[PDB]
């Protein structure tokens, strides 16, 4: 999700 | 120059806020969360309102319908769920997308959803049926954005592969392709309150403002930190207009759009500020950040 990478 | 201060932070996702956005009608903050959650609280006194479960992994955006009564999220469950805010119930269940769902919308009408994927396409589903309407062979890397003008006519996609394409609603065609002299992933996109310009975030801590009609780029915003994540960026309208967006060295940006300098930085969450929205009718940003983090503020100023 938008939270990660 | 504005002087937003803090008046509320809203604790309740378990995880990394993924977005938070304000309801047409003022009445409401929705905020979506890696914790698979979406939350709703009052937009003017941040009080936690009700949660809306059902997706099975992360969501990472959730949008208003323009009469403020649904919501469509985007999952790494690879659906978008349409929910009926006041009941809580998952209406619709869109399946069709083939990996994580990034991003979505819907238009202004509030008949047709657009949405953008992992899997590297964009698609546009019929609220009303949930059924996919057409599918978009858009980009070559995931689409982080997806977002419909004024009319409904045209939808703007940004992606990793360095585009932001403008797209015809009902033939599917690309009719632009825009692109500035170095090919950064674009991380987000959206059109303007009066539909003449697209704010575009690329990877190389950069904003940029296009004249979608000329494909020029006539402003560009600088000073804040965003290379990793896809941070939302927003235009003020309610006092002085405004640029705002979060960063990565935990701040929320504002920008003067007609000068582009910078006239404040908001301090107080303790980790990236990945989503913020403003509200439609007072002068009150709403900021939400990751996983060490995990809350939302809510600021308010008095221009």
């Amino acid at each position: 999700a938008r939270t990660k990478q | 120059k504005p002087n937003y201060a803090l008046k509320f932070t809203l604790a309740g996702h378990t995880k990394a806020v993924s977005s938070v956005k304000f309801s047409p009608n003022g009445e409401w903050l929705a905020s979506s969360s890696a914790d698979k959650l979406i939350k709703i609280w009052g937009a003017y006194d941040g009080k936690f309102e009700k949660t809306i479960s059902g997706h099975k992994l992360g969501i990472s955006d959730v949008a208003w319908s323009s009469d403020s009564n649904l919501l469509v999220s985007a999952s790494d469950d690879k659906t978008l769920k349409i929910w009926d805010v006041s009941s809580g119930k998952c209406l619709k269940t869109l399946k069709g997308h083939s990996n994580y769902v990034f991003c979505c919308n819907f238009n202004p009408q509030s008949n047709l959803i657009v949405s953008g994927s992992f899997d590297e396409s964009v698609r546009i589903w019929d609220v009303k049926t949930g059924k996919c309407l057409k599918t978009l062979p858009a980009h070559s890397d995931p689409v982080s954005a997806v977002h419909f003008n004024r009319d409904g006519s045209l939808i703007v996609s940004s992606s990793y592969d360095g585009l932001c394409r403008i797209w015809d609603t009902a033939s599917g065609q690309c009719l632009k392709t825009l692109i500035d002299d170095d090919n950064p992933p674009v991380s987000f996109v959206k059109f303007s309150p009066n539909g003449k310009y697209i704010l575009a975030a690329t990877l190389d801590n950069t904003l940029k403002l296009w004249d979608y009609s000329k494909g020029k780029c006539l402003k560009t915003y600088t000073g804040h930190k965003n290379e990793k994540y896809c941070i939302f960026a927003n235009f003020s309208v309610t006092g002085g207009k405004w640029i705002v967006s979060g960063s990565e060295d935990n701040l929320v940006y504002i920008w003067n759009l007609q000068t582009k300098e910078i006239v404040q930085k908001l301090q107080g969450h303790t980790d990236v500020v990945i989503s913020t929205a403003c509200h439609p009718t007072e002068n009150i940003i709403a900021s939400a950040a990751l996983e060490n983090d995990k809350t939302i503020k809510l600021w308010k100023s008095d221009c």
